[PDB]
């Protein structure tokens, strides 16, 4: 039953490694588990709830370490689906990958803790919380969107910081004397940060007419400037999603891909990797060894380069390049028609 | 090895026609025509751009030797072929039917014969059950 | 006056069932009624206003039950506008629809209550508050937009949660000793959630120099990260409505629809449902039984599939497909013209 | 019933010309030409794709029986015809005039004669006042 | 000096009535003036600042009434630029316009006040505050954008209201016993509204573990749902601005307008309004009475109809319509060329 | 070693003056330096931390003045990379530029301070805070985006201000009697501004039933209206950066640029600036003086005008312009083809 | 008055050629050709669409009376001509030079002779200083 | 100086052919044809638009005197040439190779010979290290 063995192995690799659809369900559950433990840990910091929270946390940590260990083992087992991660050496190389190393390290640390370590318990919780990404996908996406909007974000933060400084200084001047909230400029800066960010604790607020007038004038501006970065980033995220949708609907790379696969197989067949390769040689000789190899490698090169050129179809460039080609072809067609009709008339 | 170097030198000499110490565009054209395919000047300029790197206009012997010394391991095309098979992975799970492989192989671009695509499916799919794993095929060989 | 009967029936079905324009007015009024009732119930939870609020609530619930009952009866009557819902069986099938069942259930429950049930009174109020959707339209729209931006939303929430955890821990370390607000890590987490969400009750806030410094550093980041999901979803909603506007303005499928209507009527005419169908048979015999039936069904199927193909004209796909067709037509035209002029030269 | 099965077999035989146990593209083309309409090779390909499901290039007898055995309701074309009528519902209220119906169908696409269109208008409108309700018409037809 | 008279008259009408550029400066100043008065009124409500605020407010009221009266007089004078409003009857008809009526009645009311009415004065300031729009432009823009996003806004508010109700009820259940903040369900609803809106007064907040846990779970959802409408409307406003930019860049209607002006002048010249019209009569007689009149009026009307049909070329309508026309024209060209070459072959 | 001299000079100018890539790192460090100084100054306003903060601030100011002086000197030296700013005159002309003057005067003022001035210390800190803009880039970007969305921003602020006034007045009427928070209309306005901006200090909040009811009705509207400007500006920023990405990817002006450079050199060669120019004269005499000068000048001028005309390639202007050109030249193509086929038929 | 009614009846009769009680497309084309302007089939289709309202394909006498009896105070063309000017208002202030008016009048669209365009400019500008205000130019006659 | 005034007067006189006091389009066309470059009507119109400001259609002597006597700094072409470089500044750092300068100069638009491109490369790059600086060249050429 090797077929069923490999089918189940590939299915397990798919569900554990990059999941597509309902596989996420499993991951969600795992997350919940970890999350639950984290919450329990918080409840154990409170003295009143220490008993029950720790009682539940012991069981939950046993359960989560069991689950993580079995997941790690079955993941290293399912790694055989990938040809690179095959056998002793392949699976050891998989385990060498840094994130699997971190996983096993956290597992062993938790097992040792269960065999003043509560601080290490929560630290392991946050580490396995960071572990859920495994790719930096969230970090990479945030970084790309921030970099694309770096100038706008910097404008927002810079002007908001200037507004905060100015408003804090002016309200401080207004309120330094007759308001114990604004005793020093540091207190005014704290108030301005808590106000323009819209947090507004209420521990400090202007109480004079000067302070309230200046705060009213500066609030309408500062709150907007401090809320700007969130709006910029959200709109950027939405626009990026829209453009990705358009591009994925405009992949239009089937022909280059098929040509690439054809030429790659041809190059392998011409290559001496296997001594049983003779059918390709018969096919090439029927259409009339090293020269055949060279021409086939050349065809593979051109197919690869065409695939690379077509590997960047974006929403707006596609139509523009298509119309450029169309209009130059139109001009060539009209000039050719003029030449041909002139030749006809010459008769 | 020296034997393979001599074989590649003979290949270059056969490629060379006038004997200028290099391979010119017209030599490429005549060898393509001898193979049976009719080349194009656009195709010839594509060849020159592909191989030549010093921008002289021809292909020399050391470049040919170095280029043939590189196998799939020395091309870093793993992602390229991965995406090439991905484009035709309609579902994205990682399975493509043998019948569709035969259809695409022998009717698109540089088409091959039915027997050659059957051989390709057999080699790519170790189990030979009609379901080819693209990552399997592109990792066993291309990697 | 059956014509007026059916006209009024259709109008009532339109206004009560799926509304288009001013019909919403009526629904709005109904909503207000229910809303008013809900508000009154809240006023009845307060002991001081229990008397007057309950006095008004009795009248308002009599009114709302009367209105809902008459609306239910007239809706079941007006379902005759749909041929699927005609007669005894049609009306009964209509009433079996889950939301009509919920409506009658709420009506009966409220009537029974009127004939410690105030909690059930407000529960029925919230149930009939959910009832106003009748389609899940709001839920479906929110789910679709969330799924489209699922990765960005997850990135925002994940990074914001990491920021919350880190800021809470660091401010707790700063303030554990010199501030009774941050007695336990749970208090710090509560503070961090309340400030990064920008709620800022003020029940907890840092009061030390290092605590305030760390809070200031982490606020500019956390507030933006927690406001991100709202911005992402709002921008996604706006972009979605924009693209829907463009698509509805780019329907451009009238010809396939007309072909479908023609083919459907023709196929029915060939269909043996009625024996009075002879005009189409006469037309077919002039244009020269079972073979005609089959060819008509074939025409109807091709029309159906062409309508299916042309049933997804989007803002960007249509232009690209049209230009691909134009360019291939241009190439075929030029090659055909070259062949024809070559043939002319051959003369 | 058995009589209907015999009628369908006779229809298939009439469609069949060479007698290969199936219906080929040219058989459909010639019957359509006999009807009066000149078919197109792409149109015959569309024919086969619509009916044929196994992808053998021909239409067999059981497939024909299954094809014609589906009535208005079983076709599951409710949404199709509803949206087809909606596209021409300029106001969207749910009414269409008889004159507009005629000016639409009798001049474009699969054009009809006057008798067919007036019969359609009469049948769709039970009341018969010149106003057509597409939902009512399709439900009474396809529901 | 009638030329300079009318030039200054037109300039004053432009600056006072619809302004384009630096004219806004003046309006801003006027706004500032009235705004200042409003602020002064707010300062006069405070008993401590009654003296100084009233002293300044008397002068400011005199100044603003002088300015408004002179502006009204010069506006009615300069309305002669619009030939609809010329002379006794024209100026009276303009003054009959409702908004000028509002202006004059505000002027008269304030003059009478200057000749317990301070509340009436504040009502006058708010009325002349509404007066600045003069068109409903802000209201019209907001209404259009809200209507375009009515479904998304309703989804946001409906789901946010459901979340508010549920969170308030659950936190009330958590906190009813051991928190005087949540004494009744009305208090819980007030808390939920204040926190989900992110206002967070701090007058009420959960203090139990159940209440804080439930509030933490529900806040990440409710704050986003209540911030959604702002994001939706802002993104809609920005997208509308972008589309308007593109469309105004896509006016491209010079030819229909020129044809319309030509035909209008032609009709007026052939129109029997004036007996001195002979140049156009000579032009039409040389190009070979009532028939020419009718045909020229028809030219004017058809030019008007073309003006209306193409009056609104949109960002995406123009390109798609032009390409559809071009493609059908190309098909006609190729079929005509094939017919012509076939005819040539026939020779 | 002049080659390395000028290479290092250009590199230093690039890193200090307009930076492209990793150069920003250096600037960031400088910013941190000044920022640190600023923070230290705040810590020195607090009496408790005055000692240590001032001790560190002395060293930090020595360091920052050293760094700013050396940076100024090396920037002035590296200005020789630009031919305009070369030699004594070019160096002085650079130093005349306003921001260089600001830098030198800040350096001198700080040196003098180091040789009740702490207020001037912090003023210099904010000035050098503003300094690293050097272009108004943030201000220019904000101004452009605000102007583009000026009407929408004004609508948002105007309707929000009306909502604030109305809500404040109504809640004041509700709460004037039995809530010391709302003693005067100014207190109500302060409460409304704090609530609608979502700051929610909690120093004032309604406590009556009608006051809370009105506040609840008005908050859902006012909070959205006051959050609108942030969303509008953020979405505008995101759309602007998206279109800038598209346009920068659609530069497509190589041909006009090359023609401009060629004709510019041609004009210079024909011009009598240098008498050693004879290669261009030989080229022009072989292709058969003052007439050649004028004709080459006009070639250069037409190249400049074409460059200016093509200097505005935009995301949508290019495609529509090129399609209009294609349509008109295809009309000419078809009319010419018709004429030519008619001529062929004539034979 | 009755004199104008008789004049319009004579105009209709001159419009009529065969004398069927109405004006057909061919009659309008013939009179246009007599004037000098060659008609077009699309132009005649526009004629019929503009004039007739009941959808009969011909022009009636009462229809012509209603058409020609509407003056600029009843045409509702105030905003229309305003926008027509505004499309050519490059600055948007509301002024256009006389030379530009002559160019647009005699070069683009339905061209006229110099005298007619000078008369148009003179009538538009009461002051006659070469500056035209579209407000007045559409309000003192066209309103 | 009066010598340059006389030289420009002689240049204008040679420019004029019929001798109407101005330069017509046909004179420019024929002088261009004799020069070697074939003119185009669109090119003639563009040059005329470049010259005239009063809108007459000819070229008068004072305009030729005034415009030809200005130095590179009198046209504010600095930003124009800077952008011209920028378009071909692929990296944006501010450096380009001399080989690409020769390729672009003598293969695009108004091409020149090898000697002229070498001369401009040498003049633009004082150090003569092949790495030409755009800002220096434009500054000592235009500014």
């Amino acid at each position: 039953r090797n077929a069923f063995y490999r089918k189940l192995q590939n299915f397990l690799y798919n569900v554990l490694e990059r999941p597509r659809g309902w596989a996420f369900i499993y991951h969600a559950y795992v997350f919940l588990l970890v999350f639950s433990c984290l919450v329990l840990s918080v409840f154990s910091t409170i003295k009143e709830y220490e008993k029950s929270s720790e009682g539940a946390l012991y069981i939950l940590e046993i359960v989560t370490i069991v689950v993580f260990g079995v997941e790690y083992f079955v993941r290293i087992w399912a790694a055989g689906c990938c040809c690179r991660y095959r056998g002793w050496r392949g699976r050891l190389k998989f385990a060498r990958k840094p994130f699997c190393v971190i996983d096993i390290m956290v597992l062993i640390a938790s097992i040792a803790v269960l065999a003043s370590a509560l601080r290490s318990l929560r630290f392991l919780q946050i580490l396995r919380m960071i572990r859920m990404d495994r790719r930096g996908g969230t970090w990479k996406l945030l970084g790309s969107v921030v970099y694309a909007h770096s100038k706008e974000l910097v404008t927002a933060w810079y002007i908001g910081f200037l507004c905060l400084i100015l408003a804090s200084f002016l309200v401080y001047l207004a309120e330094k004397g007759e308001n114990d909230h604004f005793d020093t400029y540091a207190d005014a800066l704290w108030w301005g940060l808590i106000t323009l960010t819209t947090i507004g604790y209420g521990d400090k607020y202007p109480q004079t007419w000067n302070g309230r007038l200046l705060a009213a004038t500066f609030t309408l501006i500062g709150v907007s400037f401090f809320a700007l970065p969130a709006g910029i980033l959200g709109s950027g995220f939405a626009l990026k999603v829209q453009e990705q949708h358009r591009q994925k609907h405009f992949e239009k790379r089937r022909n280059p891909a098929a040509g690439l696969i054809q030429s790659a197989w041809r190059f392998y067949a011409t290559n001496l990797s296997r001594t049983d390769l003779h059918s390709t040689w018969q096919y090439y000789e029927r259409t009339v060894k090293v020269s055949i190899r060279a021409v086939c490698v050349m065809r593979f090169l051109v197919s690869k380069r065409k695939f690379k050129e077509s590997l960047r179809p974006y929403d707006v460039m596609d139509v523009i390049e298509q119309y450029s080609a169309g209009h130059l072809d139109m001009l060539s067609r009209i000039k050719s028609l003029q030449s041909r009709v002139d030749q006809i008339v010459g008769r | 090895t020296e034997e393979q170097i001599a074989e590649f030198k003979e290949a270059f000499s056969l490629f060379d026609k006038d004997g200028d110490g290099t391979i010119t565009t017209k030599e490429l054209g005549t060898v393509m025509r001898s193979l049976g395919q009719n080349p194009t000047e656009a195709e010839l300029q594509d060849m020159i751009n592909e191989v030549d790197a010093d921008g002289n206009g021809t292909i020399d012997f050391p470049e040919f030797l170095t280029m043939m010394a590189r196998k799939m391991k020395d091309t870093d095309s793993e992602e390229e072929i991965r995406e090439a098979f991905r484009v035709f992975d309609k579902d994205g799970n990682g399975y493509i039917s043998a019948a569709e492989l035969r259809h695409v192989m022998t009717n698109l671009g540089e088409k091959l014969t039915d027997e050659e695509v059957d051989e390709m499916i057999r080699e790519a799919d170790i189990d030979g059950d009609g379901q080819v794993n693209y990552e399997e095929f592109v990792q066993m060989m291309t990697a």
